[PDB]
């Protein structure tokens, strides 16, 4: 990868090894304790059917340069929509004066080392023809309407982006990836008697669009996902008022995940610990959930929209154990707050683009699976929820609240699974919830490529995932 | 000033070099081109934090030929650059399909000679500057109670932009903007329980801001309030929503009222047009033409110039939001509503927020609200709350870990009142709101 990107990025726009040494030189005339160029190429693609039709398509391009001068707590960055030495020269001499003092100079030899491929180089966008691409969504537009006599509306998209990016800096990491990611989504309504609903389906990962014509469990994945998109309408359709307040909630497998998400993944994110703002700041080798729990973020997924064969900062994505039986053994990282805590990089120092600062970030975040079946945990349940399906969430790390909203849900009456309810938010203190789960699953997935993470307008690819699992006490915002 | 002079230039001609590289091509083209420059600095316990340098830049084109769209961007604003963005566009909209809805703007809208919105109220602030109105927030809110225990900084952003839209019916207008802002945010401690709150002073102009010494007072007095909250029982009670929540209760109307998702009609207020869906006492202005408003805009992203409108008027919903392609899928003309609303002005009747806290006697004072929640196509409403429980019309105690739940469709219905204690930093604004009854669910 490095030399293709390098080819790309550097030599395409007049750019040699030395200009980067000539460069990070500037930074280093002043007392920085790191510097780095961050170079990025990207082309995003989408395309739209609505009204049995191919509505829209659109091309977007972008290029350009991050420079970032840090010391200590501070960092300055500077940054240009264009590849070129005077790009470069211009951000590094604004992004420098956040020091005026003089520095040593010394600099650590560049020197990129190996890793993992986690995802091809091949070019999604040009990997598949332009007619091939518009029959996926074509199929599924035909498939859901077959469905049921309901489906009224079909909306189906394809979104694929093919990355670049180049990273030099001061401590010597020079390192490249090449970063393709693919969606598809689709989203339902149907009506009956005049009353209307939505579901929505959809997935992808960090591979073409032929993905999206490949098997899942014996039929077609777009064709299963249409499918999918009309099973959850119907569902909402017929669903009753949820149920208000305080009671054991069983939550499914996969992109529930967005429990994990919000009630410590955020919460574990270094920057925050590292100030001191998080409820889990000073609490390594704490229990902070139960002991059937065991919690990571994990880089590593060959294929997943989540995954970081490097990060923005060059670190190769790691299999991060965060919590273990319930006990806290660390936080996530970037290099900046490594430092400051006394630590070392995780793998976790992500930026949205060349225009934007890196912080410590998830990837793909979950739960190990336990000894439970499904059944068994459903059969526990006098009275509750069970929700296989969810929309978002939020945090809130300092005083330890968070949500996440119910896409499908029912509820749970003598150990079976009975009526479908409405939407509802549930509520909980990320510490006092993880302590309260006493089932874990032995059926982890991962969700079908759809996460989106926001932290300081800052907008990501993730992963979730989980086993189905209970947590005892739970408040749900029902209106029954 | 000569530097926004030069951009301005620079943009207007790369818009007419791309409408003039499709016409030859398509029977329409839209054109839309921004540049964004300023800085946003940090301060951690009155030092320096982050210095961040802004220069953002954009070039948009959507292309039409027999009635197919193709769109495509670029941040390069090069010659051969827009050329490839051009031909990019072109390229897409030989294999989408045909639709009479998508178009130019129709030209009877157009805003070919836009009104000047004095939205330009450039600073020279250093970074130096910047740093220390920052350091001044953030200082003001730790000094103020040995309870504040930590910091999530001190902030400030200044920044100018220009914009420039033009298309195929001739149309080539652009405007300059500028937006500044101060914030604080900091974090107390009261027996192991941390809370977290902020507050900030927004404007166009400089001197329309409040103090650093105001920010950071307000920032402490709000993060102090929120120490040991109670989580409610559940319960059915009324609920005042505080001005900051309120303007975004009546935000969840855009939604509902689009042009898109009525068409689509995947909106709980599909039959509502003309009825009284708020009290007949409440009117909700819209004001596009706001000298210096944080939302006024000379014309909207298709171009189509924006008017004062009354959305509802004594209760009653007047018309909908539209653009250019869901006006046309409905049989009417564009509202100038692409991109949004533009200023909304809601009255108070009367009272103060403390005589809004006696009315209602006892129930919940929502303050932030967490969570999506909210149902375009049903108006079923679900989100996280934390605020004050009131009981004698006074403030008892903080509250969080709670839900609120309801239903658009009643909840605007059966308003009591709306205070006059106006939030003015936001694009909706008006004051808070007393609902008779939600379901409250804790423990
Ligand atoms: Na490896
Ligand atoms: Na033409
Ligand atoms: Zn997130």
């Amino acid at each position: 990868s490095l030399n293709l990107v390098s080819e790309q990025l550097l030599a395409a726009n007049g750019l040699k090894h030395q200009d980067l040494f000539a460069i990070l030189g500037q930074l280093a005339e002043r007392r920085l304790d790191y510097g780095d160029l961050y170079f990025q190429s990207s082309y995003h693609e989408s395309w739209v059917l609505e009204d049995r039709i191919i509505k829209d398509g659109s091309y977007n391009i972008d290029q350009g340069v991050g420079v970032r001068a840090i010391s200590g707590e501070k960092t300055g960055f500077a940054y240009a929509d264009q590849i070129s030495l005077l790009a470069l020269e211009q951000s590094a001499q604004a992004a420098r004066t956040i020091v005026r003092d003089s520095g040593d100079g010394k600099v650590q030899t560049l020197g990129a080392v190996e890793h993992s491929p986690l995802y091809t180089s091949v070019d999604p966008l040009q990997s598949m023809s332009r007619e091939e691409k518009l029959d996926i969504l074509r199929r599924v537009d035909k498939v859901a309407r077959e469905a049921d006599k309901r489906v009224q509306e079909v909306t189906a998209s394809l979104s694929g982006v093919y990355e670049l990016i180049l990273v030099a800096a001061t401590d010597g990491t020079l390192a490249a990836d090449v970063r393709p990611l693919v969606r598809l989504s689709v989203s339902v309504l149907v009506e009956e008697d005049g009353k209307r609903e939505r579901g929505a389906s959809g997935g992808g990962g960090r591979f073409g669009y032929e993905f999206f014509l490949a098997d899942l469990d014996g039929e077609v994945r777009a064709d299963a996902w249409a499918k999918e998109a009309v099973r959850m309408a119907l569902v909402n359709l017929s669903a009753v008022a949820a149920p208000a307040g305080t009671m054991p909630v069983v939550l499914g497998a996969g992109w529930p995940g967005v429990l994990l998400h919000e009630a410590v993944g955020h919460g574990l994110e270094g920057d925050f610990n590292r100030r001191g703002t998080s409820v889990f700041s000073g609490q390594v080798g704490e229990l902070v959930a139960s002991e059937l729990c065991t919690v990571v973020d994990d880089g590593t997924m060959v294929d997943r929209r989540g995954s970081v064969a490097i990060d923005d900062e060059g670190t190769p994505g790691q299999y991060n154990v965060l919590i273990e039986n319930g006990i806290l053994k660390g936080y996530m990282q970037d290099k900046l707050n490594a430092r400051l805590m006394g630590m070392t990089p995780t793998g976790n120092g992500r930026r949205e683009s060349y225009a934007h600062l890196p912080m410590p970030r998830m990837t793909n975040t979950y739960m190990l699976p336990g000894k439970s079946t499904p059944q068994e945990i459903i059969e526990s349940v006098e009275y509750g929820i069970y929700a296989p399906n969810f929309g978002g969430g939020q945090v809130d790390i300092t005083s330890d609240k968070f949500v996440f909203s119910t896409s499908e849900a029912y509820l749970i009456e003598n150990g079976k699974v009975t009526k479908p309810v409405k939407g509802a938010t549930l509520i909980g203190s990320g510490i006092e919830t993880m302590q309260q789960i006493s089932m874990v699953g032995n059926d982890l997935k991962l969700d079908n490529g759809v996460g989106v993470c926001g932290k300081e307008g800052q907008s990501l690819p993730v992963g979730v995932g989980q086993p189905t699992l209970k947590v005892d006490n739970l408040t749900v915002g029902g209106t029954a | 000033i000569s530097q926004v002079e030069a951009q301005r230039k620079i943009l207007e001609e790369a818009v007419s070099t791309a409408l003039e590289l499709a016409s030859g091509k398509s029977d329409g083209a839209e054109v839309a081109v921004s540049k964004t420059t300023g800085i946003s600095v940090s301060t951690r316990y009155g030092e320096v934090e982050n210095v961040e340098f802004n220069s953002d830049g954009a070039l948009g084109i959507t292309v039409y030929h027999q009635n197919r769209k193709g769109s495509a961007s670029s941040t390069d604003l090069s010659p051969q650059a827009i050329a490839r963005t051009v031909q990019a566009a072109l390229d897409i909209a030989r294999y989408t399909s045909p639709d009479p809805c998508a178009g130019v703007a129709d030209k009877e809208l157009l805003a070919f000679d836009a009104p000047d919105l004095d939205l330009f109220h450039p600073a020279e602030v250093s970074p130096d500057e910047a740093i220390e109105l920052a350091a001044r927030a953030e200082q003001a809110a730790l000094q103020a109670d040995k309870r504040i225990t930590n910091t999530e900084g001190g902030s400030f952003n200044s920044h100018y932009g220009v914009k420039v839209f033009g298309n195929s019916h001739g149309m080539l207008q652009g405007y300059c903007s500028t937006r500044h802002s101060l914030s604080s945010c900091v974090i107390a401690e009261e027996n192991g329980d941390m809370e977290r709150d902020y507050a900030y002073t927004i404007g166009r102009a400089m001197s329309d801001l409040q103090t650093p010494e105001w920010v950071g007072a307000d920032c402490a007095r709000r993060t102090l309030s929120r120490l040991s909250p109670r989580k409610l029982s559940t319960m059915k009670a009324p609920v005042i929503f505080a001005n900051e929540v309120a303007t975004g209760l009546f935000g969840h109307l855009v939604g509902a009222i689009a042009g898109g998702s009525v068409y689509r009609k995947s909106t709980f207020l599909l039959d509502s047009l003309g009825k009284q869906i708020l009290p007949d006492w409440l009117t909700i202005e819209e004001h596009p033409h706001l000298l210096k408003g944080l939302a006024s805009t000379p014309f909207d992203s298709e171009g189509v110039r924006t008017e004062r409108r009354d959305i509802i008027k004594d209760g009653i919903l007047t018309q909908w939001l539209l653009t250019s392609y869901s006006a046309r899928k409905l049989g009417l003309k564009s509202t100038g509503h692409a991109g949004g609303i533009h200023n909304w002005r809601i009255a108070g009747q009367g009272l103060s927020f403390e005589q809004m806290l006696k009315e209602m006697g006892t129930g919940l004072v929502v303050t932030e609200l967490m969570g999506q929640g909210v149902s375009a196509i049903t108006g079923d409403y679900s989100r996280g709350a934390a605020g004050f429980w009131v009981e004698n019309g006074e403030i008892q105690y903080p509250v969080s870990e709670i839900t609120i739940a309801g239903n658009l469709k009643d909840m605007w219905r059966n308003i009591v009142t709306v205070g006059n204690d106006i939030e003015t930093r936001s694009n909706i604004q008006c004051g808070s709101v007393l609902l008779p009854e939600m379901k409250i669910a804790g423990q």
